[PDB]
């Protein structure tokens, strides 16, 4: 998601 | 005074984070709840005295110190539980400072996180190692060091 | 040194003790999840590294040391992540030997909680006050007081 | 329940 704590 | 820390609760997202304070440093730990209950104080409090010498805690408001919960976990830590009466009038603004600092640095980092727990963390380390001399997380250690030498 | 950690991971219950040991002192702090993710040792370093001055991860495995969510949190938090070889030998032992006692510890509380999460923060609150003399906790507060200074 | 995390 492009986020530390979710990358995707 | 090297043992004393100070509970604080404020509310963001409508969420509520529960911070303690280490008075004389200023160092933080902190943790996102859905909302402050005495179970959720009582837990935050364990981990926190088995991670610092935790002698004192002036509790946040009259129902987490009336807690029973809460009681409880003090006495299993040997926490002595008090009120948060700012006697001294300074406390409430040193309080509300820096519950507006930890809202601004979450706020700047707030979209590196999908989650509010990793913002509220990411604003923990960086509170604790902002130098101001030295950052809270040296002042913690120093003080804490010499009181046991 | 002073900044040295390892990661250790253990299982009870069907539940996964995630840990990390200052290697100099002994000191740990310790959570339970569901399984270990590179989300949730991602999340658990974040938090390790705004409380402590971590230099250096030892990571547990080698799926952690691939993940690229711990690599992100190792980044951000300004942590060196490494392998956890056991160049020397001592390691694989002394890791054994704090798990056994970790759970010896747990089982001597575990019925004065409901919770795992509980008995787990108690059993970190016991290991890192227990002297052996100093505690561990005393330990990892004089070292990094003596690389401050 | 009689436990620290569980008064009841
Ligand atoms: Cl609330
Ligand atoms: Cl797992």
């Amino acid at each position: 998601s492009r986020k530390i704590d979710n990358l995707d | 005074s090297p043992g004393i820390w100070q509970l604080d609760c404020t509310h963001l997202e409508g969420k509520v984070i529960l911070v303690a304070v280490h008075v004389a440093s200023g160092y933080i730990e902190a943790e996102v709840i859905p909302a402050e209950t005495g179970q959720e104080t009582a837990y935050f409090l364990l981990k926190l005295a088995g991670r610092w010498p935790v002698k004192t805690v002036h509790t946040d408001n009259g129902s987490n110190f009336t807690s029973t919960t809460v009681k409880a976990a003090c006495w299993w830590a040997g926490i002595k539980q008090e009120d948060g009466i700012p006697y001294n009038p300074q406390s409430q603004g040193v309080i509300e400072s820096m519950n507006k600092e930890l809202k601004k640095i979450i706020g700047q980092v707030r979209d590196q996180a999908e989650h509010l727990k990793t913002a509220v963390q990411m604003a923990v380390f960086i509170h604790n190692h902002k130098r101001k001399g030295y950052s809270a997380g040296e002042r913690i250690v120093d003080i804490i060091a010499t009181d046991i030498q």
